[PDB]
């Protein structure tokens, strides 16, 4: 893998933690550009746990390294994305993923 | 979207300044945000117009425009050479803040529809006099020239005195100091003889505009008497002017012409002398750096100058008729602009098809804020977007520039209409007639007729329309709010007839006709083109082929025709890393497609361009060339330069048919036809080219994911002008192949239905959104600069066709 | 002009020696505006003052004004269209019946001056009267 | 790619000043130019 880009600049001091819940705002698009989910779209911000696996390794590895108020663009690999298997219906079979996340606090 | 590398890269955030630098003479275009380099520019773009600085923006964002000088103090100095923006400010314009290309505005009693602007062109700025070198002045004029020499001096040291102008050592204008107000004689040798060429210049261009004038007097010579002024006209060194004296010299009006013509002719020679010495414009006066705010073509002149350039020619004409030649204007010389196509050029606004009426008695309201060509009335619903409103039979329209009813045709009707003037339009479905009324009263024909038609067919109904030309504004009240019409009830309540949207809860939807060229399907009973599909046969492949119906008859079209394929290429997300019998595994794992161009004998190859365009296609250019093909290079960089890349960014990627002309065939109608083959790699993003089997030395490159549509540019030349071959070559795939996924692994060609030519038309009905951002724009300070803000959220549901990424 | 357009129509010999006096004086209608019922004069000048005799009646009375064509058609006297309109006012128009009402009547009440009469009988029956009575006869005259 | 895509988006507007440049032989207008642009508020997510 995961590429972290910044967009706009966070605090550079609080980075999440295993353990903690980053709730965060995201966009993802394929690498063609088109995209396919966000969480701005249901007007809720998502949270999830570091270290538990409910998200893709990708996620994981990037929300680590990004730190808190931070915007940022997370270029995943498909190794490190839904991989071969793909998520039917919505993500191609090996499929690189782009995300603009931004995070928007830690709990 | 190209990353750029800067100093604390983050996208633009409160307090942030942006810096741009354009260098015209690379061309190229520079950024520093917040005084730190950005290692990217653009350079080698097409310079066929004038720039403008702009900032494009969604809501939520407050930004202000630094411009130097008094309107916005830069934060930081910009680079040596480069001049601030606001000296580049018209000397008849005012600077403000301005949308780009406006349909639409806001206005006292409602929205305002807006016709086309009229934009200025960077070739109004070159200077052209008309030539005269080879006018050799007749004895007369010859004799003449240097008394106008030196009268022309007497008069304009007359003005500078009578002004202030004062004799001093230097040209102080503080303390009004001109060293060069002095006997003519005595005036400094380069002023001098500057004045002498252009005394002689004025009877020269005299002469050279068509001008007859000699000798038809010397008594008046001997007789005019000059003025004698006093101490008070009199230098600072005692020096007087001269100017001769002729209160008996009248004047006529094709002579009030001639002299502003020559006043033209006079400037524009000027600002030639200048170019070539090297000065330009600028807004604020600098005499070091050679920039002049009076450098400009005569036609941008301010008003100011124009008078006084005017006063000073009509005082030479006065003095030659004074003298007594014969000053004969020439014959006036009709001729057309038509700056560019009238059918395409005025805007159309018209109700949604849903709202056309097909009985009843309609009424509404079209306000003339302007006073030219616009044109009001009815349409029916399937009205042509690229047809002057009333020029066919779908639409029966009043034009109160002159006025004139327009329906398949242009009949006189009614009276002119003034600024502010309301056309009341009324439908009457019942009697199938149309009125027309005027600030309340009735427009009539010549014959009297109060019904501007009649016998109109109800067919598929009627909706309000107009047409603003360029330059044109209008105010459409379709009556929503009946208390809003201005002559309602003066004309039109008490006859009977209904507001066009009297009970309708939300504003009606209107349309207009946008000029953005765009790729539609060459309609099946085209007039000019047709397309016919052959099947392939055992030695030919599958053909799309293009003929001109009407070719060598009267009322043949005759134009640059732009064609495409209806699907594209997808070029690969990633690039690869660094008998005539196909090979099977050579053939199966190719990632290379061909596709070929026949132009047909009699089809002059000089008159074709073969290759590709992208999506964003949109030239409809009637005199098109390769030299006229979009292009720019991104280059980006390292902190100390060391370019990293250079990628090239274009929308045509094309080869000339004349290329491939053999000098010894140039000149002459070759019998044989000319095949273009085009080969693109999806794999490395590299298209090549090939005539008549040989290979081109053209070659391109695209980036992954690209979208390349196969096109021919052609004006035709025969009847048969080309034929899209969509076949394939030795170990090379068809296009179908890479069009479509289930043939991915077919090497034998094919044409399925869907692939299919389309035309480039000019113009297209578009939907106004019925909202529209909410832009302030005022200057802050003479400090702060343009604020330009938006603060409301607006967003519409898109609807995107993927093929054609739009 | 309404009564003389009425005595127009009503009379034959009117008509008659409109057309006599026009056909021999030569008398161009057109140019008058700027041979024909159309051009007739007399018709022309009611149709032209027509609209400031409807601006007398609301839009309510309309109801009423096709009814007293009614009678006029079935030739009822002045006086008889007159009683007609008392006794039946109550078949004049509510505004909540139609939208087209709701509109016409708003923008005759926005009419100064109008919304302050058109309360009395009186002058409601007699507008009605008189502008159905021009109305019945413009029919006529139209009518080949 | 085959079916019609839809998406909510935002408008988006332009604005410029009144100035106006360009190069042609024999012009009389200056080649280089230098202006800046100061942003006071930007709302990164005012949409979504
Ligand atoms: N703005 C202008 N429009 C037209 N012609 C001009 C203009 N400026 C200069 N010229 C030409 O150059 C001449 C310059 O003015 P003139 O010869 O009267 O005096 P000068 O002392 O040489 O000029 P200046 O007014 O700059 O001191 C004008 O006579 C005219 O021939």
């Amino acid at each position: 893998g995961v590429q972290v880009e910044t967009i706009s600049p966070g605090d550079g001091r609080t980075f999440p933690k295993r353990g903690q819940t980053c709730v965060v705002h995201y966009t993802g698009m394929l690498e063609d550009g088109k995209k396919f989910d966000s969480s701005r779209d249901r007007n809720k911000p998502f949270k999830f746990t570091l270290g538990k696996q409910e998200v893709i390794r990708g996620w994981e590895e990037g929300v680590a390294q990004m730190s808190v108020g931070q915007r940022a663009k997370l270029i995943i690999s498909s190794d490190y994305a839904y991989g071969a298997t793909g998520h039917p219906g919505i993500i191609p079979p090996h499929a690189t993923l782009v995300f603009d996340v931004e995070l928007l606090k830690l709990e | 979207a190209r990353p750029v590398t800067s100093p604390g890269q983050h996208l633009l955030a409160p307090e942030d300044v942006v810096s741009c630098c354009l260098d015209l003479s690379v061309p190229s275009i520079s950024f520093r945000i917040n005084g730190c380099p950005v290692q990217g520019v653009f350079e080698s773009f097409n310079l066929d117009g004038l720039f403008f600085p702009v900032v494009s923006f969604s809501a939520g964002i407050k930004v202000r425009f630094l411009l130097g000088g008094r309107h916005g103090e830069f934060k930081f100095l910009p680079p040596p050479g480069y001049a601030p923006c606001h000296e580049a400010v018209l000397p008849r314009e005012r600077l403000h803040l301005q949308p780009i290309k406006e349909y639409r505005r806001e206005g006292p009693r409602g929205p305002h529809l807006v016709g086309p602007s009229r934009c200025l062109s960077h070739l109004d700025f070159v200077p052209c006099p008309v030539d005269t070198i080879q006018i050799v002045l007749p004895p007369h004029l010859e004799r003449i020239r240097e008394k106008l020499a030196e009268n022309i001096h007497e008069l304009w040291a007359l003005t500078r005195i009578e002004q202030g102008w004062t004799y001093g050592p230097v040209r102080d204008d503080n303390k009004r100091l001109h060293p060069c107000l002095v006997n003519f004689h005595s005036l400094p040798e380069p002023e001098r003889n500057y004045n002498l060429q252009m005394s002689g210049e004025t009877l020269k261009t005299l002469l050279a505009l068509g001008c007859h004038v000699g000798m038809a007097d010397e008594k008046a010579e001997d007789n005019l008497k000059k003025t004698k002024l006093p101490k008070t006209y009199m230098m600072s060194n005692g020096y007087k002017p001269a100017p001769l004296d002729l209160s008996h010299v009248r004047l006529t009006p094709a002579q009030t012409t001639l002299v502003d013509r020559l006043a033209e002719n006079g400037h524009n020679v000027w600002a030639r002398d200048r170019v070539a010495q090297g000065w330009s414009y600028s807004a604020v006066q600098d005499i070091p750096a050679r920039r002049n705010p009076r450098l400009v073509p005569y036609r941008l002149l301010d008003e100011a100058t124009k008078r006084s350039n005017r006063d000073s020619l009509c005082q030479a004409v006065r003095t030659l008729l004074g003298y007594g030649y014969n000053i004969e204007p020439p014959d006036q010389e009709p001729s057309q602009v038509d700056s560019q196509s009238r059918g395409d050029r005025a805007r159309i606004f018209r109700a949604e098809k849903s709202y056309a009426v097909q009985s009843g008695r309609w009424y509404f309201e079209f306000e003339a804020v302007t006073t030219g060509e616009m044109r009001v009335g009815w349409a029916r619903p399937e009205l042509r977007p690229d047809v002057e409103l009333g020029a066919d039979d779908l639409a029966y329209v009043f034009n109160g520039h002159r006025g004139q009813r327009w329906h398949l045709g242009s009949e006189p009707f009614g009276r002119p209409w003034q600024s502010g003037d309301v056309v009341g339009c009324m439908i009457d479905l019942t009697e199938n007639t149309i009125i027309f009324t005027l600030n309340g009263e009735v427009l009539m024909s010549d014959s009297g007729s109060e019904t501007a038609f009649r016998d109109i067919e109800i067919g598929d109904g009627f909706l309000p329309v107009c047409s603003l030309g360029p330059g044109q504004v209008g105010h459409l009240n379709l009556g929503q709010d009946v208390s809003s019409l201005r002559f309602f009830a003066i004309c039109g309540l008490q006859e009977g007839f209904e507001p066009f949207a009297i009970n309708m809860q939300r504003p009606v939807t209107t349309w207009f006709s946008k000029s953005l060229p765009q790729f539609e399907p060459v309609p099946l009973e085209h007039p000019h083109y047709e397309v016919a599909r052959m099947d392939g046969t055992v030695d030919t492949p599958p053909c799309l082929r293009l003929t001109h119906r009407t070719w060598g008859s009267q009322n043949s079209l005759v134009e640059m025709l732009f064609l495409r394929l209806s699907l594209p290429v997808q070029f690969h997300q990633h690039f690869r890393c660094t008998d005539n019998r196909d090979d099977p595994e050579i053939i199966l794992n190719t990632t290379t497609y061909y596709y070929s161009v026949r132009v047909f004998a009699g089809q002059e190859p000089s008159c074709v361009w073969v290759g590709w365009v992208t999506p964003d296609y949109h030239q409809h250019d009637m005199s098109f060339d390769l030299s006229k093909v979009r292009a720019v290079t991104v280059t980006m960089g390292d902190e100390q330069g060391n370019v990293h890349s250079s990628l090239k960014c274009s929308n045509c990627y094309m080869v000339w048919g004349g290329d491939f002309v053999s000098p010894g065939q140039q000149g002459r109608i070759s019998h044989t036809d000319l095949v273009i083959g085009c080969l693109v790699d999806l794999a490395t993003g590299l298209m090549t080219f090939t005539a008549n089997g040989k290979e081109s030395n053209t070659f391109f490159q695209v980036e992954p994911n690209t979208k390349l549509f196969p096109a021919v540019f052609v004006l035709p030349t025969h009847q048969n002008v080309v034929q899209f071959e969509l076949g394939k070559q030795k170990n090379i795939m068809p296009l179908s192949a890479a069009m479509f996924l289930s043939e991915r692994k077919n090497p034998a060609p094919q044409c399925p239905p869907r692939l299919e030519v389309q035309m480039l038309m000019p113009v297209s009905w578009s939907r106004m959104p019925n909202h529209f951002l909410q832009v302030d724009t005022r200057r802050a300070g003479e400090r702060l600069g343009w604020a330009v803000q938006c603060q409301e959220p607006l967003m519409m549901m898109a609807l995107h066709i993927p093929e054609e990424n739009r | 002009v309404g009564e003389i357009f009425i005595y127009w129509s009503k009379s034959h010999n009117f008509k008659r020696e409109e057309q006599n006096f026009v056909v021999q004086n030569e008398i161009n209608n057109m140019s008058f505006l700027t041979y024909s019922v159309q051009t007739s004069l007399i018709v022309a000048t009611l149709k032209k003052m027509l609209p400031i005799g409807l601006n007398m009646c609301a839009p309510t009375d309309q109801d009423l004004i096709v009814l007293a064509k009614a009678r006029y058609a079935l030739k009822d006297t002045d006086e008889e269209v007159r009683e007609f309109l008392q006794n039946n006012l109550n078949l004049q128009g509510k505004v909540e019946g139609s939208p087209s009402l709701r509109w016409q009547m708003a923008l005759y009440r926005g009419v100064p001056g109008r919304e302050e009469d058109a309360d009395d009988p009186e002058k409601i029956v007699r507008r009605v009267q008189e502008v159905s009575a021009v109305l019945y006869h413009l029919d006529q005259t139209e009518h080949p | 790619e085959l079916l019609l895509q839809t998406n909510l988006i935002n408008y988006v507007t332009s604005i410029r000043p009144n100035i106006f440049v360009g190069r042609a032989e024999g012009s009389t207008q200056y080649g280089k130019w230098y202006f800046e642009v100061m942003v006071d508020e930007v709302a990164p997510f005012l949409t979504a």
